[PDB]
């Protein structure tokens, strides 16, 4: 969906120490809002392991379990470089798949 | 730095501009301590013939190291060795205040 | 929510009897105009010796506001502003008066922004009505803006920012800010 | 009360709050949505602390899933402020320094700030309970001032420093109240001999990089002296760039054109800014150097003028490093008559007490009477009212020593004092010349049950701010007519005070 920190008193020109201020957050509904406000004189000391939405995507993405960006050698190998497994009354199947993690061994 | 590398034929050397600003919005008048050095994997390496004292202009300020002082320190003066060696640099701004002080780096 | 909105009004010489009627008289409609649903009205008259005209408790009991302010009369003190505060925080909010928990925590501090005499400090005091969470709306008099350090004094008392709380009295327009802060809180 | 138009610190309500993180918060969105979207507005407070605020948020729909936002800036700033500048590791009982910035940003408006370092018995300071410490000063608009302050942290954990400054003709005042790590060091094993009765009766059942001579001399021919430094490394190769912050005596600035004379100088260097500066409130340098020698003295020295008269001043102050490391920095105090430019402090075994008050209650006044005499005697706080004589002298750098003779015990309180004893009263070394004091002369004192110095019976006294002392002549030093009003009120004194006892 979407999520917004915005302010909700546009009226102001700069904030004040000890001011109330209007935060207007737009977003999902039913949902449980995490905060946090930091002195960005953290960050000049470290931002590394810093938290963003496609890092998390990153980490999602890393978890796939197709290997190839790709087709693959045969009928077979598209599915199983996908992470995918076919199995007919014929014969005609994916190779097995017996790792956890993607084939390049020692990477 | 200008680009993200050092070019080794950029006969300018390497330009290198400083911005300086407070956490609140505003910018900074003062001088800085500008230091480079090399990292060649775990292993670093500094470089002391080049740190400059150099003074910092409206929240604004540039910083030139000419081709000539730059060749002048290298130890190996042109290999293929060299390739595969990054730079860091440590700049040491004091304000025109004398009292706080910041250490920086731009490091890879 | 709860509308607590207490009352603090000078009574030093400084207020000529004039100041003094607008005093009485322009709380008497705030109140009255914010005749509105879950507001409570509390009120202490301060000088160099202090006496709270009504409660919460005594509010709750008697609604109507002209019958609450007729009796107040003048101290013609000195001007113990600082003082005066920590008696509306420690007492006037105490749960033994009326002050409910959670509740939306006025004060209305009506003077012409000259303490004097008072042994307290602001620094113990103000931080201590943001700490305990009462929003402060200042309505200065008569001369409180002549002087520089007066209107100064002000902003010191109202909650920040000044330009949103401190108002002259003879304003009609000083409610209808805070009337309007409620209406959809 | 030279000057009315000024906001009093009493009411100067300071910057409080400066988390280095906080609004841990969690809300929900229960918000009716348009547009597919719940608002929501949570109108919050604005800590005391000036910075640019990021917000950073995730929304835990169970429907959608998680959601990292776009992070939120609410720019935070007052025309005019301070802040603060420490360190974080310091050490209980070791004079230190900190610098007080304060900025303007008022883009055309020039500003007169008195500003105070507020008193804390957690610190020896300037700043007694009694007597400020209100420093005066200018400001060019759209800039900021260094303004150092050398303590003692008396005690050790978090202690919070606090400061406020007010401005004249115009609006805002402010307040920096900000803590920080005291600690202890635990050596006390100074040159110590065998024996030297260090013990009490009742219990039991650093420069290491830098060379640094620092000495301010005075000038020849308002009044100028010199400033001298002394400096070297300590290593096998010389060093790279040094930096020297200096900072000036209370109202005190360089001579503008030796300055000028000194950065042409080999090796060195100042911008024109901090040289070009105004001699309005020129207060702090920093002094920039090529390199340092581990060879030997390479020294420095210039003028320094007096701006402002004020009878006490703040010590000078010089810290030095190399470009790279402030932590492994020195930093030396300077004073002419104050050795090492150190405030006066009283120490024992671990404790210390800052002694830099007024010497003793302030004399000379119109009024001598028995009348007033009487009251500071029948006042509760006086715990002792002695008469002795001055027996013995013990002079020394650090204080004065007094060796006073009790022959009568006139009002013991908290003290358990026989007759014809011998007791220890102190008083600082710049205190000595103002008292006028000589031996073989009697005295008769009063002080308080919090002015004695040490536990029993190993104990000492000290002469504060609000300690009596009066020489008693002989008798045959009394007789003269001009001294007869003198002698009088101390008949009537002692008689009234010794037959009434005191009223309570
Ligand atoms: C060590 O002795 C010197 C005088 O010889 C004195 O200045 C200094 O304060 C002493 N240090 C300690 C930690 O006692
Ligand atoms: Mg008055």
């Amino acid at each position: 969906g979407s999520l917004v920190v915005k302010s909700g008193q546009s009226e102001d020109r700069q904030p004040v120490p000890g001011q109330q201020m209007t935060l207007k957050i737009e977003g999902d509904h039913g949902a449980r809002v995490v905060l946090v406000a930091v002195d960005k004189g953290v960050f000049v000391l470290n931002k590394k392991n810093k938290l963003t939405q496609s890092k998390i995507w990153d980490v999602v993405e890393k978890a796939d379990i197709g290997c190839t960006p790709g087709s693959g050698k045969d009928y077979a190998g598209v599915f199983s470089d996908a992470g995918l497994t076919f199995t007919s009354s014929s014969g005609q199947q994916t190779a097995q798949r017996a790792e956890l993690q993607c084939p390049q061994p020692a990477a | 730095p200008t680009e993200k590398f050092y070019y080794i034929y950029n006969e300018k050397g390497l330009e290198v501009t400083i911005t300086a600003r407070f956490l609140y919005g505003k910018k900074v008048e003062g001088t800085a301590f500008v230091i480079f050095g090399i990292q060649d994997g775990e292993q670093r390496i500094s470089l002391p013939e080049s740190l400059k004292r150099i003074p910092i202009e409206d929240g604004s300020g540039e910083v030139v190291l000419s081709r000539k002082v730059l060749l002048d320190g290298v130890q190996n003066p042109r290999a293929e060795d060299l390739v595969g060696k990054s730079l860091y640099v440590s700049a040491t701004v004091i304000l025109h205040s004398g009292s706080d002080m910041v250490q920086a780096e731009r490091s890879g | 929510e709860d509308s607590d909105i207490a009352f603090l009004i000078d009574g030093s010489g400084s207020i000529i009897p004039h100041d003094f009627r607008r005093m009485k008289e322009f709380v008497s409609t705030v109140m009255e105009q914010l005749k509105k649903s879950k507001t409570l009205f509390s009120l202490m008259q301060y000088s160099e010796e202090f006496r709270i005209h009504f409660t919460f408790k005594e509010f709750q009991n008697n609604p109507n506001p002209r019958s609450l302010v007729k009796p107040i009369t003048q101290l013609l003190g000195r001007t113990h502003t600082a003082t005066g505060i920590r008696k509306v925080v420690r007492e006037l909010f105490n749960i033994t008066n009326g002050a409910r928990k959670n509740a939306f925590k006025i004060l209305v501090v009506i003077t012409d922004g000259e303490k004097f005499g008072d042994p307290l400090g602001y620094e113990d005091v103000i931080p201590e009505a943001d700490r305990e969470g009462v929003i402060r709306y200042v309505i200065g008099v008569g001369d409180a803006f002549r002087s520089e350090k007066s209107r100064q004094e002000l902003n010191t008392i109202a909650s920040k920012p000044p330009r949103d709380h401190v108002f002259q009295v003879n304003n009609f327009e000083a409610l209808k800010t805070i009337q309007n802060q409620l209406r959809e809180k | 009360n030279l000057d009315e138009d000024i906001i009093a610190e009493e009411n100067i309500v300071s910057r409080s709050e400066f988390p280095e993180s906080w609004l841990w918060n969690v809300e929900d969105l229960k918000e009716p949505p348009k547009n597919g979207i719940s608002t929501k507005l949570m109108n919050i407070f604005l800590k005391d602390s000036i910075t640019t605020w990021e917000i950073l948020a995730v929304s835990m729909s169970d429907k959608k899933g998680i959601c990292v936002a776009d992070p939120f800036e609410v720019t935070v700033m007052q025309d005019f402020f301070i802040d603060l500048r420490l360190p974080y590791s310091v050490v209980r009982n070791e004079q230190v320094e900190i610098r007080a910035v304060l900025y303007n940003y008022r883009q055309n408006q020039e500003l007169k700030v008195r500003v105070e370092l507020l008193h804390n018995p957690a610190f020896c300071s300037l700043a007694t309970t009694k007597r400020r410490h209100q420093q005066t000063v200018t400001i060019p608009p759209k800039s900021s001032l260094s303004v150092p302050y050398v303590i003692v942290p008396l005690k050790t954990g978090l202690q919070e420093v606090e400061v406020k400054a007010a401005v004249y003709h115009h609006f805002i005042s402010d307040g920096v109240r900000k803590s920080l790590k005291v600690v202890p060091e635990g050596i006390r094993m100074n040159k110590t001999v065998a024996v030297r009765t260090l013990d009490p009766e009742r219990l039991g059942r650093t420069c290491n990089k830098f060379d640094l001579k620092v000495t301010i001399k005075p000038a020849p021919e308002k009044n100028t002296m010199i400033l001298e430094i002394c400096t070297r490394y300590r290593g096998d190769q010389d060093a790279t760039m040094s930096i020297l912050d200096i900072s000036m005596m209370t109202g005190f600035a360089p001579d503008t054109d030796d300055l000028k004379q000194l950065a042409n100088g080999v090796d060195r260097y100042i911008s024109k800014y901090e040289l070009d500066k105004a001699f309005s409130d020129r207060n702090t340098l920093i002094i920039y150097l090529d390199k340092v020698s581990h060879s030997e003295d390479d020294c420095l020295a210039f003028k320094v003028h007096q701006y402002f008269n004020v009878e006490l001043i703040q010590p000078g102050a010089v810290k030095v490093y190399a470009y790279y490391n402030l932590e492994e920095s020195c930093t030396r105090f300077y004073h002419p008559e104050k050795e090492d430019g150190k405030l006066n402090k009283l120490c024992r075994d671990e404790l210390c007490r800052c002694a830099e008050e007024n010497c003793f209650i302030q004399k000379s006044d119109d009024k001598v009477t028995l009348e007033e005499r009487l009251d500071k005697a029948c006042e509760p706080g006086v715990d002792y009212v002695y008469k002795t004589r001055l027996v013995k002298v013990q002079l020394s750098n650090d204080f004065d020593e007094y060796i006073m003779a009790i022959e009568q015990t006139i009002k013991s309180g908290s003290d358990e004092v026989q007759v014809g004893q011998q007791r220890t009263f102190i008083s600082p070394i710049k205190c000595r010349e103002a008292l006028k004091l000589e031996e073989k002369k009697h005295y008769l004192m009063w002080g308080l049950s919090s002015d004695f110095w040490g536990e029993k019976p190993n104990l000492s006294y000290i002469i504060g701010k609000d300690t009596w002392v009066e020489h008693w002549p002989e008798e045959d030093e009394c007789q003269d007519e001009e001294n007869q009003k003198q002698c009088q009120d101390l008949g009537a004194f002692t008689e009234s005070m010794v037959v009434f006892g005191c009223p309570n």
